[PDB]
C-alpha cells in the first residue's frame, strides 16, 4: 500500500497504479512541502484474529498461541523484467532502447508480533506540511506542530501501527526501545538508480524465538503481521515523473500453544465495578508533570537501625 | 502569490516593426513561464510555453527568452494577425497567476 | 452555482484541469486546478468558497461556485494539460470556449 | 552531533539543520582551510552514572558493573526516502524529476565501555586552520602547532572523548593502542555517491566479552557510550552545497554485578594527608 | 557607533549580510560580512575594532564600530546576498540606503 | 589581501560608441567578479554578477567577460542612462575587495 | 490511427524560391517522420529521413525540421528536377499513415 488506494478498480482512471505511487512533485521553495498522501509509501498491516484457549484459573496459568517460526518472501521479482512499455528508454537523445526498469531506493521490512508494532517518528526537515486528512503523521498523534527534536529523536512522538495504509514509512520507524512481543528485521539501500535485489527460496526459515526460548505470545487472540517492501521508483516519459513501486510480501508463521501464567487478577472485575459507579473526579495532580505527591517509601522487613538513612551514588 | 509585472502596458507600433514585452517575477520561477495571445472574442491561444519555445503553429518571429526573473517575449516583424493582448503566466507554484 | 466542462476526444482521467476567469476588461485570472490524482488547489482569493472537481466516466468538471457569488463574475474557461501526467505544471494549452 | 548544535530552536533561523550540518566551503587556496565548526561532524558521547555496589574491605575485594552485552540500532533509516523537497535534482538540464537523496561517505562508529574512549589524532593537510573556539583539535592539546607527523601518526597526539560534539571525525579516531576497557566498533565507505547501506533488526545482539570473559568494568561507576553516525550529505539547489547527514543510534547496555579485587590500598589516604 | 539596519520582504535569519562603505571621492570599500550560520569575517583593516552581529526575530544587523571611530568615516551601505545559503560568497545585489 | 586594477582611470566617450573596463587581480580568482554601477547619490546597483551574466533589468549592451587574472565590462551603444562609475568586485577569498 | 494534414494543398512557385510545406499529426510522434518526393512514373524517392537529416545524394536546398506535432520540409532555391509531390509519412506506430 504506497500510494494509490485499491479502490477505483477501473484501468482507465489513470492506468491502474495499484501497486505503485501516483507520482512525486517537489517543493517549491524551502518551505512548501505538501506531498499528496496518494505519494508517501505507508505501511501495510493484518491482524489474524486466532481462536480461544484453555483457561485454567483454579491454580493462576493460561494457554495462549505462540509464534515459533515464519518464512517470509516477497512475490514478483522477475515481473521487474517488464522492459517494454512507455517509461523514460535507455537512449533518451534518441528515445529509443530499453524502458528502463524498477531502480532506486529500497526499503525492505517486516514484522511478526503478537501485538501491533510500536513506530517512532523521524523525519527530514520537520517543516513539511503533509496533509491532516487520510495519513497519521507526528502533528495527528502530538496534536501540537513538529519540532527540530522530531529531526533526531523525540521520545514523545510514538505510535502503534494499528491502522494500514495510514503511517508513511518515511515519518514512521520500527521502535527499538519499544517492541517486546514483536520481532521485526529490516533493511535499507539508497541511492537514485541503485539495481535492486532479491532472493526467494522455498526452503529456509527464520526463528523468532528469545535467549528464553519463547517467541511472540499473541496477546487478545490476534498475530500482527507488518511489512514494508518498496523495490525502486518508475521514470515515466513527458517529465521525469517517479512512481514508487512495491511488491506483496507472503508470510508463513508456525505457532503452538505454551501454558503461561495469567498476569491479571480477574477478580479485578470487581474493581472495574467499582470504577464504574464511583464518579470521574478531576481532584488536583498527583501524577506526571505538576505532581503534588512529595515521597513515596515501601517498608517491608526489620533492618537494623541505620545511619544516614539515604546514602546511594556518590557524584 | 507570485506576483507578475509586465512593462509595456501599451505600445503602439506599425506591421514589420520589432516589439518586445517583458515580465518580472515577485520571487524565482525557474523556467516556468508561458506566453499567451488573446484576440478580442477567442480563448486566450498559447504561443510560448516554458519561456523557451514555440508551440505548433506558432511562427517564427515570435521568440521567447529569459530564465529565473526577467522573462521576454520579442516579436521581429509583426503581422496583422498579431494584433491581440499578450499575458505571461508562471505555473511554477501554486497559486498560477498571470 | 455549478459548472460544467465537457471534453471529448482524449482520455480525459488522465490529464490535468484548470479553471481560469477572465473579467473583460481586467485580463485573466487563474482560479483553480485538479490532477489527474484528483487533488485540489485553488487561487488565494477564493480558497473557502468555489471547490473543483471531476467526475471521471462522465468526462465532465464541475467547478461548484461561491455559493454566495457576492463579487465573482467573468468569463470562465477550462483548459487541460498538454501531456497526461501527475506532474503539476504541464502548461495547459487546450482552453475551453468561455461561460 | 554533526555542525549545527540543537539550541535555535525555531525552524525559521535556517530551515533547522538539527541532524545536519550548516554547510561545505572548499578552500579557497592550498593554504587556506578554515572549516568553520559548525560544518563539522562530531563525536556523540554520554555516561550513564550507575549506583554504588559493595565494597568487602575486610579482606581485599571489591564489587562493580560489567557490560555483559549490547544490541545497538540506527534508527531513522527509512526518512532518507523523502524524495520532495528543495535539493539538487536529479535532472538538472530542466530541474526536473527527484531531489536526490542523502549519498556519499559514510561512517558508522559506536563504543561501549568503562572509561572514556582514548582517541588518536589523524589529518588530512596538517595546514588546516581549525578555529581555536567551540571545538578540539591536536593543536588544543598539543599546544604547539601541527607537525608533519601528524598526517600519518603521532604517538603524542592523544586525547580522551570527555567532551561532546566538540572532538570533529575527521581529527580524532579511536585509538588502538589504549582502549582496554573499551570495545569499538566501526566502519567507513568513501566516495561521492556511494549509496547508503542499512539493516535494522530486533533479534541480533553484540556479546562485549574478552578473551578472558570479564568485558568492560564500569570504572568509578559510569558506563560510557560513543557513537557517530554519517549517512552522506545532501545537495542544495543554488550552489552545490553539501550539509551533512547523522542519524541517531540507540543502545541497549546489558551489565551484571561481578566481585573484583580492589587495586588501591586505600590506606593511601594517608600518603594523600602527606 | 552602534549601526542598524532593518530588513523587511524575506525571511531575515537565510541570507548572508554584508557592511561595505564608501568613502564620497575614494570609491567603494568592502567592510564585513556575516552568514546565515553566523560567523564574522571582517577586513584586514578593521579587523579588532568592528563586530559585525545579526539578531534573529528582529531582522537586523548590528555593526558596533569601532568604539575608538578616529580615521574611518564614510557612506555605510548594507548588502544582502541574492540566495539563502550558507556559500559564502554570492554576489549580493541588494544594497541598503546609505549611513 | 587581493588588490584589483583597473586600467580606464577615466574615460571620455558620447552617446552610441563602445567602451571596455578590465580589471586584474592579484591572485586567482576563478569566476567570481561582479561589476557594479553607481550612479552619484545611489546605492551602488549590480550590473553584472558572476563576471558572465546580466542582472535582471540591465540591458543587452552590458556585456561581463573574462576568467582567471583578467575580467572585462563592456558597452556597445552607450545610453544617457549609463553616465555613472563603474567598479568591479571579487567575491572569491575574504575579505572582499573592489 | 494517426492522421497527417498537409496545409499547402498546392502551391504555384517558380525556380529559385523558397517553399516550405508543413504537417501535422493528431497524436505525438516524436522523431519519426519521413518526407517523400514522388515524380509522375516513378517509385517515390525518400527525401529527408527521420525529419531532420537528408538521405544520401539529396541536395542540401532540401531542409526537414520540427519535432513532435509540428513538422516542416523546407526549400531554398528549387530546381527544376524538383518538381514532383511531396509526402509526409509518420513511422511511429502501426499502422503507418502517409
Amino acid at each position: 500500500r504506497m500510494g494509490q488506494p485499491p479502490t477505483p478498480e477501473s484501468l482507465t482512471e489513470g492506468g491502474q497504479y495499484y501497486g505503485w505511487s501516483r507520482g512525486i512533485n517537489l517543493a517549491t521553495s524551502d518551505t512548501e512541502d505538501s506531498p499528496e498522501n496518494n505519494t508517501l509509501p505507508t505501511w501495510s498491516m493484518a491482524k489474524l484474529q486466532l481462536p480461544m484457549l484453555n483457561e485454567d484459573l483454579t491454580c493462576d496459568t493460561l494457554q495462549m498461541w505462540e509464534a515459533v517460526s515464519v518464512k517470509t518472501e516477497v512475490v514478483g521479482s522477475g515481473s521487474l523484467l517488464d522492459v517494454h512499455g512507455f517509461n523514460k528508454p535507455t537512449d533518451t537523445v534518441n528515445t529509443k532502447g530499453i524502458s528502463t526498469p524498477v531502480e532506486g531506493s529500497q526499503y525492505h521490512v517486516f514484522a511478526v508480533g503478537g501485538e501491533p508494532l510500536d513506530l517512532q517518528g523521524l523525519v527530514t526537515d520537520a517543516r513539511t506540511k503533509y496533509k491532516e486528512e487520510g495519513v497519521v503523521t507526528i502533528k495527528t498523534i502530538t496534536k501540537k506542530d513538529m519540532v527540530n527534536k522530531d529531526q533526531v529523536l523525540n521520545p514523545i512522538s510514538k505510535a502503534k501501527l494499528d491502522k494500514d495504509g495510514m503511517y508513511p514509512v518515511e515519518i514512521w520507524h520500527p521502535d527499538p526501545a519499544k517492541n517486546e512481543n514483536t520481532r521485526y528485521f529490516g533493511n535499507y539501500t539508497g541511492g537514485t538508480t541503485t539495481p535492486p535485489v532479491l532472493q526467494f527460496t522455498n526452503t529456509l526459515t527464520t526463528v523468532l524465538l528469545d535467549e528464553n526460548g519463547v517467541g511472540p505470545l499473541c496477546k487478545g487472540e490476534g498475530l500482527y503481521l507488518s511489512c514494508v517492501d518498496i523495490m525502486g521508483w518508475r521514470v515515466t516519459r513527458n517529465y521525469d515523473v517517479h512512481h514508487w513501486r512495491g511488491l506483496p510480501r507472503y508470510f508463513k508463521i508456525t505457532l503452538r500453544k505454551r501454558w503461561v501464567k495469567n498476569p491479571y487478577p480477574m477478580a479485578s472485575l470487581i474493581s472495574s465495578l467499582f470504577n464504574n459507579m464511583l464518579p470521574q473526579v478531576q481532584g488536583q495532580p498527583m501524577e506526571g508533570e505538576n505532581t503534588q505527591v512529595e515521597e513515596v517509601r515501601v517498608y517491608d522487613g526489620t533492618e537494623p537501625v541505620p545511619g544516614d538513612p539515604d546514602m546511594t551514588r556518590y557524584v | 502569490d507570485i506576483v507578475m509585472t509586465q512593462s509595456p502596458t501599451s505600445m503602439s507600433i506599425s506591421v514589420g516593426d520589432r516589439v518586445t514585452m517583458n515580465c518580472r517575477a515577485s520571487q524565482n520561477v525557474y523556467s516556468n513561464v508561458d506566453w499567451y495571445q488573446q484576440k478580442t472574442g477567442q480563448s486566450p491561444k498559447l504561443v510560448i510555453y516554458k519561456a523557451s519555445n514555440r508551440y505548433t503553429g506558432v511562427p517564427d518571429r515570435f521568440t521567447g527568452s529569459g530564465s529565473g526573473t526577467y522573462f521576454t517575449l520579442t516579436i521581429t516583424n509583426i503581422q496583422t494577425e498579431d494584433l491581440a493582448v499578450y499575458y505571461c503566466l508562471q505555473s511554477n507554484a501554486f497559486p498560477f497567476t498571470f | 452555482l455549478k459548472l460544467s466542462c465537457s471534453a471529448s476526444g482524449f482520455t480525459f482521467s488522465s490529464y490535468g484541469m484548470h479553471w481560469i476567469r477572465q473579467v473583460p476588461g481586467k485580463g485573466l485570472d487563474w482560479v483553480a486546478y485538479i490532477s489527474s490524482a484528483s487533488d485540489t488547489f485553488y487561487a488565494d482569493a477564493v480558497k473557502e468558497r468555489f471547490t473543483i472537481s471531476r467526475d471521471n466516466a462522465k468526462n465532465t468538471l464541475y467547478l461548484r461556485l461561491n455559493s454566495l457569488k457576492s463579487e465573482d463574475t467573468a468569463i470562465y474557461y477550462c483548459a487541460r494539460t498538454r501531456y497526461p501526467t501527475d506532474h503539476f505544471y504541464d502548461w495547459f494549452p487546450y482552453w475551453g470556449q468561455g461561460t
